[PDB]
């Protein structure tokens, strides 16, 4: 089963990761549910501490109110780790994976490296990895899950030399001002325009 | 608004340095003449205790500081995501600084 993925929802992840650089970030992507795994866009969670439960339960349970009011369906969650030389998942993000992968029957935990990760990169720079509740962990040596790739380099390019992402709102933000959304509205805005 | 209290101040002062020269003079004319045992004119006095009055309505106004008395308002504001950083740990280990490294 292959795994692609629009340009909208990376550029949403890379922004996410660019806005804290000091601490580990969090987000969920959310696909279509009617073989290939289409991902429509992604959320931030939360940013920091990243070991709580209690305030994850908050945001999934938001994020399903929010599945069933568009007809949308929780595809996968993606984290990225504080140090560079670390690509390992942790064991909470393996328990939310099983806790997804319960109802979808195909949950990708994605992985932000660190170390490839400058202002003009080079691809793919993500570690796709297809856990189960067994002990199947396995990741994809290479392969293609973006669509169009010049554009894609154009628009992140713009993206991260204009610094236009201190817009970018997270679940955290939402509770302690209620005023921003987190559906991130100015950057579907942006990535409409830019293409 | 500072300016103008220290600006007021500052003339009150003023008037009421000149009402005192004024009252020296008219003490100096006095000595002058035998007897005449008379107060300084009430004009003058009043001038006085105008700029006397001017005086104490800046002298409270340019210091007013009234801090809250609970120790709970000023942190209302301050976020934990703040917080949870600290001047003393600081790990130079990030992703920007090798994405800065060649800027």
């Amino acid at each position: 089963p292959g795994v692609k993925l629009t340009t909208q929802a990376y550029c949403k992840m890379v922004l996410h990761g660019a806005k804290y650089p000091h601490c580990a970030v969090n987000g969920l992507l959310v696909a279509e549910k009617q073989h290939h795994t289409l991902f429509v866009d992604c959320i931030p969670l939360f940013h920091g501490t990243l070991a709580l439960a209690p305030m994850l339960e908050v945001a999934l349970t938001l994020i399903d109110s929010w599945c069933k009011d568009h007809s949308y369906v929780i595809a996968g969650y993606y984290q990225a780790n504080e140090r560079v030389k670390d690509a390992s998942p942790n064991q909470v993000a393996e328990k939310v994976a099983s806790r997804i992968a319960e109802g979808f029957s195909d949950t990708a935990l994605i992985m932000v490296d660190n170390t490839k990760f400058t202002m003009d990169c080079v691809a793919p720079t993500i570690h796709v990895y297809e856990h189960h509740e067994n002990r199947w962990r396995c990741r994809d040596p290479h392969h293609d899950y973006c669509e169009d790739w010049p554009e894609a380099q154009r628009i992140s390019a713009s993206l991260l030399d204009s610094r236009s992402y201190e817009t970018l709102v997270d679940f955290d933000n939402h509770l302690d001002d209620i005023r921003n959304d987190w559906t991130n509205p100015e950057i579907n805005k942006a990535v409409l325009h830019l293409c | 608004a500072p300016s103008l209290w220290k600006g007021l101040v500052g003339i009150g002062l003023f008037a009421l340095a000149h009402a005192a020269f004024s009252a020296a003079q008219h003490r100096s004319y006095m000595r002058l003449t035998e007897k005449e045992d008379e107060s300084l004119p009430i004009d003058i006095v009043l001038q006085t205790l105008l700029a006397f009055a001017v005086t104490c309505y800046g002298i409270v106004h340019i210091a007013g500081e009234f801090k809250d008395m609970d120790a709970t308002s000023e942190l209302k504001n301050k976020t934990f995501d703040t917080l949870r950083n600290h001047p003393s740990f600081y790990v130079f280990n990030h992703r920007g600084r090798v994405l800065f490294r060649p800027s």
